């Protein structure tokens, strides 16, 4: 014979609990990647982005190593 | 190549009477001339400087 249902209350805050939030952790990860890719794409034109980030990527990085010949540069 | 030749016509014929006031020497560079050729054209001329120390 059972006298009482068997349960506990999990910690919660603002209607969130750890079981639920843990399911969404991967999703935040992917959104972070999306935001990262997007942000980087938006500043791909910025010379510093090319110099410090994009030109350092192996193989692909030579896409962003471009020199104007001294003969063609007024400045 | 036609642009470069046309510059030469401008310089030797039209420039006696006509200005080209909106074009700077830097504008020719990498269009009709190298940096050095355009610098040589600029350096042959005299322009007004800022006044000296006695004004
Ligand atoms: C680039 C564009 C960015 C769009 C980002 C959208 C992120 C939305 C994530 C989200 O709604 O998480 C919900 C989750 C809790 O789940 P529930 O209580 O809504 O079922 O919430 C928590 O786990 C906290």
């Amino acid at each position: 014979y059972v006298k009482k249902p068997s349960y506990k209350i999990v910690p919660h805050f603002l209607g969130f609990n750890i079981p639920t939030v843990s399911k969404w952790i991967p999703i935040f990860g992917i959104w972070g990647a999306a935001a990262g890719i997007g942000a980087l794409f938006l500043i791909e034109g910025v010379p510093r982005t090319r110099q410090d980030i994009l030109s350092k990527i192996p193989i692909i990085g030579e896409h962003w190593i471009r020199e104007i010949p001294a003969s063609d540069n007024p400045f | 190549a036609s642009l470069r030749r046309g510059y030469q016509v401008y310089k030797e014929v039209c420039a006696a009477c006509h200005s080209l006031d909106r074009i700077a020497w830097r504008n020719l560079v990498g269009v009709t001339h190298t940096t050095d050729e355009a610098k040589a054209f600029a350096e042959e001329l005299e322009y007004d400087d800022e006044p000296d120390d006695e004004g």
